[PDB]
């Protein structure tokens, strides 16, 4: 679960679960602060063979409204972390 | 508006009522009449053809508290001391409506072969090509009884007062009869609709108060009609309790042995 | 609640006829209905209790459980229609050595009897409209051999038919009644 | 595998004697 | 108190002689019809089921008929098969064709004289009788068409006896005759007028325990009819054996039957374990209620999550103690009290046995009269009115005098009995 | 007071099955289930990791997983297999064909609700769990994919309880396979806010504790499975047996994680003496706490050299004083501070327990919440990023439902970790 939704379900004072929130949140507010190391991304000019494939692979494939939800849980952390 | 209520109400209950008639004549042939000269086609070949992501960022790492409880926990059935989930079964349906299956007395009536017409007035009445007290019974009245599915007019008016005029004139036609007006009252009654409930019960109570032997021949046949009065007594009240007492009176001794085997919350009248 | 106000000659504590005839009457309901309907003997509505379960749901008479009535007058008059059922009613009094006794007649009961707080009796009513009589006094001396003062609450189970309760000081006759208390 | 009944195993001859007779002394 | 017990058709007959076959079992009981029993109150109430002879021999209470003569050799030719008594041995010439008809109307009259003259002859040496049960299939011709004619006119005959039968309801993904709805159909209203109690028996759920859960690779007849016959003889534990609890037929009945139209029941076992599980298996009474309450351990193929129950009976077996066979069934009741009837407080009879069956220090068997039990006839009714709207294989049994009058009023019966649950289903206070 | 455990993949399955045998020695368990240890210490708290059947065998809480039955053939058919209850081996048809999608979300989600109803039952069977254990290898298929799923649906089911994981980290210079970085980081990434804690495990450390420490001549994986074995019993160990310092897995997981993210601890054992050098040394607490400290003893492949403890964690089993155990945790602290934290005093848990592990009169758990171990994690994400930049390996995972941005969230989980670590390695005084 996320702490959001534990802290719901949980049976903590308001008070508290807010203090615990708090508490989380700015852990990873200063998180981001940190430095990192960048996230990796395909290489320009990559070869065609990497992306186009046969009709096997086709055949053993097995997602927008999940990638959708990804993106506004994104979105909506990092307008926190601005924030 | 009433006949706008009338005209809701009927488009509300089309869902659950037999199909409706497709006018007053019949139902519309199909792909039916010409043109009067009509507009030729010439269309060209290129015309006619065009026509669970999980965040590593936010979560309860190392937050094991004893304040926690678990989700989905009330929705993981066989858990313990839970044989099922917990919004529970269903609703079983019996209150609701059930679908009513076609009337034979709808065909009957569009094959001009009912005996009986309707005069207007402030409530239309009916005339009969022939005299009541000669018709045959064993054919017609089977008929009548199994019309009062009907709803949309003029069926269900056809079939109620027919039933009416056909058990206030008849006398000793009508006993022998009794086995075969069970079948039209159970479908009518299986219709769990309260418009036809409400005209089945009127249509018992005449037919009980009609002749003689009628409750002693319906009383062998309580198997049948009793349990839609006892699942509506309950949820219409006063008429049913009316019918029952109206067949316990004039059915004899055994009338409230067989009322009391199907309804249990019943008394003597 | 009638302890101050004037108790002579009638006194009516239901009729059917008022707008709303239950402004002093608790319509205690459980798996029953009290409702005004009309009825085809009389050409006229009239109080109607129904239930499956004769003791759970019924009406009584003040509403208010601490409160309690006042009439002194030793006759009640029911107009009530035998619907073939079980039914029942209750009349609680205040006997002269201030106990409150507890009078009870139903169609279901067998035989009467006589326990230190209630006095259960059986019924018999005719087919169609009934005007049963009660007369407090005598049978407060009858099954207690105590003065009657004067009635405490009234309370008639479900399962009838009610046209009008009125208490009465005496033993009035059908042609002295009134034409409002006529049926 | 005893099939004893509940009456059988709860309600024994119950005897009072004196297992110890050292301590009576 | 002595139930004399009755086995029709084919599968009635061997579900029967290896019921009696358990019997003897755990009365020491010798297949040559001796004692070798251990204990004194195996032969302390035998005479409920046996009845001695001259030589001390056990001769089971029991009636076996059908119209093919060959299921009587082979029931002989069963390992307990010469424990019967040889004149209740009783056969027609030719079989009942799979038809409801002829084994009700023409070739079962012409024998039912015999089986009535040999039930009234077991039923008079009983000092006090306490009912009659019955084992047979409805799928069958000669199990339901006769069985049914048996069972009305033994209600006819000894209205207040406990009448119990034991109907193996036939299925379609089990199928095996095409007038399964037909027989059916035929046979349903009979045991709702002339049975007291009529407990149901699917293929497919018995199946399924074997498959899953005894977890045993190749189940069989007789391992079905192993597992019904646990809670045959379970149903009576405590009218056959002393218990803290004690119970009977009849006291089933009055607590599990509120209308005399809700008498279809489902049935249950417990504990139910694959060989290999044997010992790790902790076995408690808690376990014997979480697996019985199980919708799969459910030995009737309907689940009784879609329905809502009327009352359940809990026929508990072995040295046990009060608080897990009451608290239990009240946790189960407050913690499922969505698929328990409100009106009905606390829905559950609890019975308790001292003497637990052979081979298991603890059992239980369920009796349950859930709503479900109309989609039972759901699909029955389907299927019926799919081979009735073009009127097929109707002709066999209008050849043998029935008319189809009879057929349309045994739809409106089944109809009637799946409204009569519905309404209880969904009822409220 | 006791923890349930699972074994997940081929790595976890053996490990368990060798810790399995562990704890079985130490509480007197042969085989077959029986107890014939000499000691009521052994048979006060057996409750821990065993449940008591009817016939008093003791069933270990343990379930055991594998998409490929040939492991769980094996595991059965090992010297301690027949003491495993039989229906706890979950298993799959078709193997998670090394691929963390596969394991995670087409055919691990398939046998995940069997795993779970199997893990309910038995959280609910016994009475009060301390919480759950789990043993898998990252760089695998369904011991990554499904030990992954596997935890976060018991953090759906029981958060109130604590979850302790085993997983074995592949090293570049152990890597068997290709897709060590995929599964690895794919699995950590989940492990960071779903375990409640994740002790590190690293073949490449294991290899030359046998040399450094054992200096053995055939090291193979049940070899390197022991060591594995006795942590988990000297982690769980005061919870079975009394001690002067008791402790419990709360108490380590209040005592090594100063913040959420931060739960992922660097392991060690002692005494690890070789044959020859066995009667040479010395064995007092002084050489208990030296071999704790000191960096080849460490069973994780990550130098503490380059990072500082945040939290450090010495669980001591045996016969010692308690001044002297003390007193040697205050000599480390003092000699060798560089390796803690000054922001956080003291930064040493102690805990005594009486009964040392079999063959032992002192030993000791070491578990180390140190900001050294986000070497492995940077190793595993420079080969991550080497991989997933030209796009290597990556249509296996995508035709398994799973999408690029999952591998990037990944990434930046790793990354955040990573940089969490490595906050407080500045040496600052
Ligand atoms: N459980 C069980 N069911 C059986 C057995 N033998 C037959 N059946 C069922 O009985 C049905 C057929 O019954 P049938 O033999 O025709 O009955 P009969 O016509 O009265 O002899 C089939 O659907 C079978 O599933 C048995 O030994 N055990
Ligand atoms: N310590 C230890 N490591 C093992 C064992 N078996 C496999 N491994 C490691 O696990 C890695 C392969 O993981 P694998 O067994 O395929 O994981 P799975 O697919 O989930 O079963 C290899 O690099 C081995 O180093 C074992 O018995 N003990
Ligand atoms: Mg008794």
């Amino acid at each position: 679960t996320t702490l959001e939704k534990q802290l719901q379900a949980s049976t903590l004072s308001r008070q508290c679960r807010v203090d615990l929130l708090s508490h989380a949140q700015e852990l990873e507010r200063s998180s981001w602060g940190l430095s990192k190391k960048m996230i990796t991304l395909p290489d320009i000019k990559l070869p065609p063979a990497t992306t186009m494939s046969t009709d096997n692979s086709v055949k053993r494939s097995v997602n927008k409204e999940r990638a959708q939800e990804y993106t506004a849980r994104k979105q909506e952390k990092e307008d926190m972390i601005s924030s | 508006t009433f006949s706008q209520l009338e005209r809701e109400k009927l488009r509300k209950d089309r869902d659950v009522l037999p199909p409706l008639s497709e006018g007053p004549f019949g139902p519309f042939p199909k792909n039916w009449h010409q043109k009067e000269r009509d507009a030729s086609k010439a269309t060209v070949s290129t015309s006619a053809s065009a026509s669970s992501i999980l965040i590593g960022h936010t979560g309860t790492g190392g937050m094991a508290v004893s304040t926690f409880k678990g989700t989905g926990c009330a929705i993981t059935s066989l858990s313990g001391g839970r044989f099922g989930d917990p919004a529970g079964p269903g609703k079983a349906g019996a209150y609701s409506k059930q679908r009513v299956p076609p009337t034979d007395f709808r065909h009957h009536y569009e094959r001009s072969d009912l005996p009986l017409s309707i005069q207007h007035s402030a409530k239309r009445s009916l005339l009969w090509k022939v005299e009541v007290s000669k018709l045959d019974y064993h054919h017609y009245l089977p008929i009548f009884f199994d019309g009062l599915r009907e709803l949309e007019e003029p069926f269900s008016f056809l079939a109620y007062q027919g039933s009416m005029d056909l058990l206030e004139g008849g006398g000793a036609k009508i006993l022998p009869t009794v086995p075969q007006l069970i079948m039209p009252l159970k479908t009518a009654l299986n219709s769990r609709h309260p418009d036809v409930l409400r005209k089945v019960f009127h249509v018992i109570q005449k037919l009980v108060v009609s002749g003689d032997h009628i409750g002693e021949a319906l009383v062998p046949y309580y198997r049948q009609l009793l349990p839609v009065f006892n699942l509506f007594m309950n949820r219409l009240s006063s008429i049913i309790n009316d019918t029952l007492y109206l067949l316990e009176r004039y059915g004899g001794p055994d009338a409230y042995i067989n009322i009391k085997y199907m309804v249990p919350t019943y008394e003597s009248c | 609640m009638f302890h101050n106000s004037y108790q002579a000659g009638f006194l009516s504590i239901l009729y059917s006829i008022g707008s709303k005839p239950l402004q002093i009457w608790d319509s205690q309901v459980r798996n029953g209905h009290v409702k005004r309907v009309t009825d085809e003997d009389i050409q006229s509505s009239v109080l109607e209790i129904m239930g499956s379960n004769v003791s759970t749901c019924y009406i009584v008479c003040p509403a208010n459980p601490k409160q309690t009535l006042g009439i002194k007058l030793p006759f009640l008059v029911m107009i009530i229609k035998n619907m073939k059922k079980y039914f029942s009613f209750e009349v609680t009094i205040l006997d002269d050595k201030n106990m409150r006794r507890r009078f009870r007649a139903s169609n279901y009961q067998s035989t009467t009897k006589v326990k230190p707080f209630i006095c259960t009796m059986p019924m018999r009513l005719d087919e169609g409209w009934n005007q049963i009589q009660f007369n407090l006094s005598d049978f407060t001396r009858r099954a207690y051999g105590t003065n009657y003062v004067e009635t405490l609450r009234v309370q008639v189970h479900a399962n009838c038919r009610i046209r009008r309760l009125y208490f009465s000081d005496r033993l009035y006759a059908e042609e002295e009644l009134p034409p409002e208390f006529k049926l | 595998r005893d099939d004893r009944t509940i009456y059988q195993v709860d309600y024994t001859p119950k005897d009072r004697s004196v297992k110890n007779m050292a301590g009576l002394a | 108190r002595e139930i004399v017990s009755c086995q029709a058709g084919q599968c009635g007959n061997q579900i029967g002689s290896k019921f009696w076959e358990v019997i003897s079992d755990e009365h020491g009981v010798d297949p040559t019809g001796t004692y070798q029993g251990d204990s004194d109150l195996q032969l302390e109430r035998i005479n409920v089921y046996f009845d001695e002879s001259s030589g001390g021999r056990y001769v089971p209470r029991a009636v076996l008929m059908d119209l093919e003569p060959g299921t009587m050799d082979s029931v002989r030719a069963g390992p307990y098969g010469q424990l019967f008594r040889p004149d209740n041995f009783i056969f027609g010439q030719s079989g009942a064709g799979n038809n409801w008809a002829k084994g009700h109307y023409t070739e079962g009259a012409e024998l039912i004289d015999s089986v009535l003259d040999v039930c009234r002859k077991e039923a008079e040496s009983c000092d006090c009788l306490q009912g009659f049960q019955l084992s047979h299939s409805l799928g069958g011709g000669t199990g339901s068409g006769m069985g049914t004619l048996l069972i009305s006119k033994l209600r006819e005959e000894y209205p207040d006896r406990i009448m119990m039968t034991f109907s193996v309801i036939p299925s379609p993904r089990v199928s095996d005759t095409v007038v399964e709805p037909y027989n059916t159909t035929l046979s349903v209203h009979q045991l709702v007028e002339n049975s007291d109690e009529s407990m149901c028996i699917d293929n497919e759920a018995l199946y399924d325990i074997c498959f899953r859960t005894l977890k045993l690779t190749t189940p069989t007849f007789g391992d079905l009819n192993h597992l019904v016959a646990a809670v045959m003889s379970g149903v009576t534990c405590c009218l056959r054996f002393p218990g803290q609890l004690n119970s009977d037929l009849r006291k089933l009945a009055v607590n599990l039957v509120p209308f005399p139209r809700l008498h279809f029941f489902m049935m249950g076992f417990a504990p139910l374990t694959s060989r290999g599980s044997q010992q790790y298996r902790g076995l408690s009474v808690a376990e014997l209620t979480q697996q019985m309450f199980d919708a799969k351990n459910m030995m009737q193929a309907a689940d009784p999550r879609h329905g809502r129950y009327l009352t359940a009976s809990a026929l508990f077996r072995g040295r046990m103690s009060t608080k897990e066979v009451d608290e239990q069934m009240l946790n189960v009741q407050n913690k499922n009290s969505s698929y328990f009837i409100e009106w009905i407080p606390n829905n559950i009879k609890s019975s308790i046995c001292d003497i637990p069956p052979k081979g298991l220090k603890m059992s239980v068997t369920f009796i349950g009269n859930n709503t479900c039990i109309q989609e039972m006839f759901r699909r029955v009714g389907e299927q019926f009115t799919g081979m009735f709207r073009r009127k097929a294989f109707l002709h066999w049994y209008t050849g043998e005098g029935m008319d189809e009058m009879e057929f349309t009023e045994a739809e409106s019966n089944m109809n009637d009995l799946v409204s009569e649950y519905q309404q209880y289903q969904d009822a409220t206070v």
